[PDB]
Protein backbone atom coordinates (compact mmCIF):
# COMPACT_ATOMS: atom_id res chain seq x y z
CA UNK A 1 0.00 0.00 0.00
CA UNK A 2 1.45 3.33 -1.18
CA UNK A 3 0.34 6.56 0.51
CA UNK A 4 -1.65 4.75 3.19
CA UNK A 5 -1.40 4.56 6.98
CA UNK A 6 -0.69 2.00 9.69
CA UNK A 7 -4.07 0.29 10.30
CA UNK A 8 -3.41 -0.63 13.93
CA UNK A 9 -3.15 -4.20 15.21
CA UNK A 10 -6.19 -6.33 14.27
CA UNK A 11 -8.32 -3.40 13.11
CA UNK A 12 -8.95 -5.27 9.81
CA UNK A 13 -9.80 -8.67 11.29
CA UNK A 14 -10.80 -10.30 7.97
CA UNK A 15 -7.38 -9.56 6.41
CA UNK A 16 -5.19 -12.63 5.96
CA UNK A 17 -1.64 -13.13 4.69
CA UNK A 18 -0.88 -15.96 2.28
CA UNK A 19 2.50 -17.39 3.22
CA UNK A 20 4.85 -19.84 1.47
CA UNK A 21 7.90 -19.25 3.68
CA UNK A 22 7.28 -15.53 3.03
CA UNK A 23 4.26 -13.27 2.55
CA UNK A 24 3.28 -13.21 -1.13
CA UNK A 25 -0.41 -12.18 -1.28
CA UNK A 26 -3.34 -11.14 0.85
CA UNK A 27 -6.82 -12.56 1.18
CA UNK A 28 -10.15 -12.01 2.96
CA UNK A 29 -11.82 -14.35 5.43
CA UNK A 30 -15.46 -14.82 4.41
CA UNK A 31 -16.39 -17.54 6.93
CA UNK A 32 -14.56 -19.72 9.47
CA UNK A 33 -13.31 -22.09 6.74
CA UNK A 34 -13.01 -19.98 3.55
CA UNK A 35 -10.80 -17.19 2.18
CA UNK A 36 -11.25 -15.12 -0.99
CA UNK A 37 -8.09 -14.16 -2.84
CA UNK A 38 -6.88 -13.59 -6.42
CA UNK A 39 -6.50 -16.37 -8.97
CA UNK A 40 -3.05 -15.06 -9.86
CA UNK A 41 -1.96 -15.75 -6.26
CA UNK A 42 -2.44 -19.50 -6.79
CA UNK A 43 0.39 -21.89 -5.82
CA UNK A 44 0.89 -25.17 -3.94
CA UNK A 45 1.81 -25.09 -0.26
CA UNK A 46 -0.18 -22.07 0.89
CA UNK A 47 -0.34 -21.40 4.63
CA UNK A 48 -3.04 -18.91 5.61
CA UNK A 49 -2.03 -16.58 8.42
CA UNK A 50 -4.94 -15.00 10.28
CA UNK A 51 -4.94 -12.42 13.12
CA UNK A 52 -1.66 -10.90 11.83
CA UNK A 53 -0.31 -7.42 12.36
CA UNK A 54 3.47 -7.60 12.30
CA UNK A 55 3.99 -10.45 9.82
CA UNK A 56 7.62 -10.91 10.95
CA UNK A 57 7.01 -11.29 14.69
CA UNK A 58 4.84 -13.69 16.68
CA UNK A 59 2.80 -11.19 18.73
CA UNK A 60 -0.17 -13.24 19.87
CA UNK A 61 -3.55 -13.67 18.13
CA UNK A 62 -2.05 -15.39 15.05
CA UNK A 63 -3.59 -18.52 13.61
CA UNK A 64 -1.57 -20.35 11.00
CA UNK A 65 -3.73 -22.79 9.02
CA UNK A 66 -2.83 -24.76 5.90
CA UNK A 67 -4.87 -24.40 2.76
CA UNK A 68 -6.62 -27.73 2.07
CA UNK A 69 -8.24 -26.56 -1.21
CA UNK A 70 -7.19 -23.70 -3.49
CA UNK A 71 -9.86 -23.18 -6.13
CA UNK A 72 -9.03 -20.83 -9.02
CA UNK A 73 -12.03 -19.69 -11.07
CA UNK A 74 -12.33 -22.16 -13.99
CA UNK A 75 -12.58 -19.22 -16.42
CA UNK A 76 -9.55 -17.32 -15.05
CA UNK A 77 -7.52 -15.94 -17.95
CA UNK A 78 -3.89 -15.40 -16.93
CA UNK A 79 -3.27 -13.00 -19.87
CA UNK A 80 -6.23 -10.62 -19.46
CA UNK A 81 -6.70 -11.30 -15.72
CA UNK A 82 -10.44 -11.69 -16.24
CA UNK A 83 -12.08 -13.73 -13.46
CA UNK A 84 -9.14 -13.08 -11.12
CA UNK A 85 -10.62 -14.82 -8.09
CA UNK A 86 -9.68 -17.86 -6.01
CA UNK A 87 -11.31 -19.54 -3.03
CA UNK A 88 -9.13 -21.14 -0.36
CA UNK A 89 -10.55 -23.72 2.03
CA UNK A 90 -8.73 -23.93 5.36
CA UNK A 91 -7.64 -27.38 6.62
CA UNK A 92 -9.45 -26.57 9.90
CA UNK A 93 -11.91 -23.82 10.83
CA UNK A 94 -10.38 -20.63 12.18
CA UNK A 95 -11.34 -19.58 15.70
CA UNK A 96 -13.45 -16.47 15.25
CA UNK A 97 -13.08 -13.61 17.77
CA UNK A 98 -12.76 -9.80 17.69
CA UNK A 99 -9.29 -10.05 16.09
CA UNK A 100 -10.18 -12.76 13.54
CA UNK A 101 -13.54 -12.21 11.86
CA UNK A 102 -15.25 -12.74 8.52
CA UNK A 103 -16.28 -9.97 6.10
CA UNK A 104 -19.71 -9.97 4.42
CA UNK A 105 -20.12 -10.59 0.71
CA UNK A 106 -22.03 -7.87 -1.24
CA UNK A 107 -25.78 -8.12 -1.86
CA UNK A 108 -25.39 -5.64 -4.72
CA UNK A 109 -22.56 -3.95 -6.60
CA UNK A 110 -21.16 -0.66 -5.28
CA UNK A 111 -21.41 2.64 -7.17
CA UNK A 112 -18.72 5.07 -8.34
CA UNK A 113 -17.68 7.43 -5.55
CA UNK A 114 -18.27 4.92 -2.79
CA UNK A 115 -15.30 5.09 -0.07
CA UNK A 116 -13.61 1.74 0.45
CA UNK A 117 -10.84 0.42 2.71
CA UNK A 118 -7.97 -1.33 0.91
CA UNK A 119 -5.34 -3.05 3.06
CA UNK A 120 -2.21 -5.20 2.83
CA UNK A 121 1.49 -5.83 3.45
CA UNK A 122 2.54 -4.81 -0.03
CA UNK A 123 5.18 -2.36 -1.23
CA UNK A 124 4.81 1.10 0.32
CA UNK A 125 6.78 2.88 -2.42
CA UNK A 126 5.74 3.95 -5.94
CA UNK A 127 9.40 3.97 -6.96
CA UNK A 128 11.65 1.24 -5.58
CA UNK A 129 10.77 -1.31 -2.90
CA UNK A 130 9.95 -1.12 0.82
CA UNK A 131 7.93 -3.87 2.53
CA UNK A 132 6.22 -3.10 5.85
CA UNK A 133 6.17 -5.26 8.99
CA UNK A 134 2.65 -4.14 9.98
CA UNK A 135 -0.63 -3.96 8.08
CA UNK A 136 -1.21 -0.82 5.99
CA UNK A 137 -4.56 0.71 5.10
CA UNK A 138 -5.84 3.13 2.48
CA UNK A 139 -9.20 4.79 1.94
CA UNK A 140 -10.01 5.01 -1.77
CA UNK A 141 -13.08 5.69 -3.89
CA UNK A 142 -14.49 3.51 -6.64
CA UNK A 143 -14.05 5.23 -10.02
CA UNK A 144 -16.63 5.46 -12.81
CA UNK A 145 -16.72 2.96 -15.70
CA UNK A 146 -15.92 5.65 -18.30
CA UNK A 147 -12.65 6.83 -16.04
CA UNK A 148 -11.51 3.23 -15.64
CA UNK A 149 -11.77 2.36 -19.35
CA UNK A 150 -10.10 5.65 -20.33
CA UNK A 151 -7.20 4.79 -18.04
CA UNK A 152 -6.93 1.20 -19.41
CA UNK A 153 -8.56 0.96 -22.87
CA UNK A 154 -9.61 -2.51 -24.11
CA UNK A 155 -8.53 -4.05 -20.77
CA UNK A 156 -11.39 -3.56 -18.31
CA UNK A 157 -13.91 -6.38 -18.39
CA UNK A 158 -17.30 -6.36 -16.64
CA UNK A 159 -15.50 -8.28 -13.89
CA UNK A 160 -13.14 -5.45 -13.02
CA UNK A 161 -13.32 -1.99 -11.52
CA UNK A 162 -10.93 0.85 -10.76
CA UNK A 163 -10.43 2.48 -7.35
CA UNK A 164 -8.04 5.13 -6.11
CA UNK A 165 -6.62 8.47 -7.17
CA UNK A 166 -5.81 9.76 -10.64
CA UNK A 167 -3.43 12.39 -9.23
CA UNK A 168 -1.10 9.58 -8.10
CA UNK A 169 0.43 8.91 -4.68
CA UNK A 170 -2.14 6.48 -3.23
CA UNK A 171 -2.64 2.87 -4.37
CA UNK A 172 -2.30 -0.84 -3.66
CA UNK A 173 0.97 -2.40 -4.83
CA UNK A 174 3.05 -5.59 -5.09
CA UNK A 175 2.28 -7.87 -2.14
CA UNK A 176 -1.26 -6.50 -1.75
CA UNK A 177 -2.72 -8.80 -4.46
CA UNK A 178 -5.60 -10.95 -3.30
CA UNK A 179 -6.43 -8.62 -0.43
CA UNK A 180 -9.68 -6.81 0.37
CA UNK A 181 -11.46 -3.78 -0.97
CA UNK A 182 -14.24 -3.32 1.58
CA UNK A 183 -16.95 -0.70 1.07
CA UNK A 184 -19.59 -0.06 3.73
CA UNK A 185 -18.89 -3.44 5.35
CA UNK A 186 -19.02 -5.51 2.14
CA UNK A 187 -16.15 -7.14 0.25
CA UNK A 188 -16.54 -5.47 -3.15
CA UNK A 189 -13.02 -5.92 -4.50
CA UNK A 190 -9.91 -8.09 -4.66
CA UNK A 191 -6.54 -6.40 -5.29
CA UNK A 192 -5.68 -7.52 -8.83
CA UNK A 193 -3.51 -5.32 -11.05
CA UNK A 194 -2.48 -1.94 -12.37
CA UNK A 195 0.16 -0.10 -14.34
CA UNK A 196 2.85 0.34 -11.69
CA UNK A 197 1.65 1.63 -8.32
CA UNK A 198 0.31 5.07 -7.43
CA UNK A 199 1.14 6.48 -10.87
CA UNK A 200 -0.75 9.48 -12.24
CA UNK A 201 -3.78 8.47 -14.38
CA UNK A 202 -3.15 4.80 -13.58
CA UNK A 203 -5.51 3.72 -10.77
CA UNK A 204 -5.62 0.25 -9.20
CA UNK A 205 -7.77 -2.40 -10.85
CA UNK A 206 -9.79 -4.80 -8.71
CA UNK A 207 -11.79 -7.97 -9.24
CA UNK A 208 -15.51 -7.12 -9.06
CA UNK A 209 -16.66 -9.44 -6.26
CA UNK A 210 -20.37 -8.64 -6.64
CA UNK A 211 -20.32 -10.59 -9.93
CA UNK A 212 -19.10 -13.72 -8.14
CA UNK A 213 -21.34 -14.00 -5.07
CA UNK A 214 -23.42 -16.80 -6.67
CA UNK A 215 -20.29 -18.66 -7.81
CA UNK A 216 -18.71 -18.29 -4.39
CA UNK A 217 -21.83 -19.63 -2.67
CA UNK A 218 -22.25 -22.53 -5.15
CA UNK A 219 -18.55 -23.45 -4.91
CA UNK A 220 -18.46 -23.39 -1.10
CA UNK A 221 -21.71 -25.38 -0.84
CA UNK A 222 -20.26 -28.17 -3.01
CA UNK A 223 -16.87 -28.29 -1.23
CA UNK B 1 3.26 -1.89 -18.17
CA UNK B 2 0.36 -3.66 -16.47
CA UNK B 3 1.38 -6.02 -13.69
CA UNK B 4 -0.34 -8.09 -11.01
CA UNK B 5 0.34 -6.95 -7.45
CA UNK B 6 1.74 -10.22 -6.11
CA UNK B 7 5.21 -11.05 -4.77
CA UNK B 8 7.49 -11.39 -6.57
CA UNK B 9 3.46 -10.92 -13.32
CA UNK B 10 3.70 -8.26 -16.05
CA UNK B 11 2.27 -7.86 -19.59
CA1 LIG C 1 2.74 -11.76 13.63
Amino acid sequence: IVGGYTCGANTVPYQVSLNSGYHFCGGSLINSQWVVSAAHCYKSGIQVRLGEDNINVVEGNEQFISASKSIVHPSYNSNTLNNDIMLIKLKSAASLNSRVASISLPTSCASAGTQCLISGWGNTKSSGTSYPDVLKCLKAPILSDSSCKSAYPGQITSNMFCAGYLEGGKDSCQGDSGGPVVCSGKLQGIVSWGSGCAQKNKPGVYTKVCNYVSWIKQTIASN
Amino acid sequence: GRCTKSIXICF
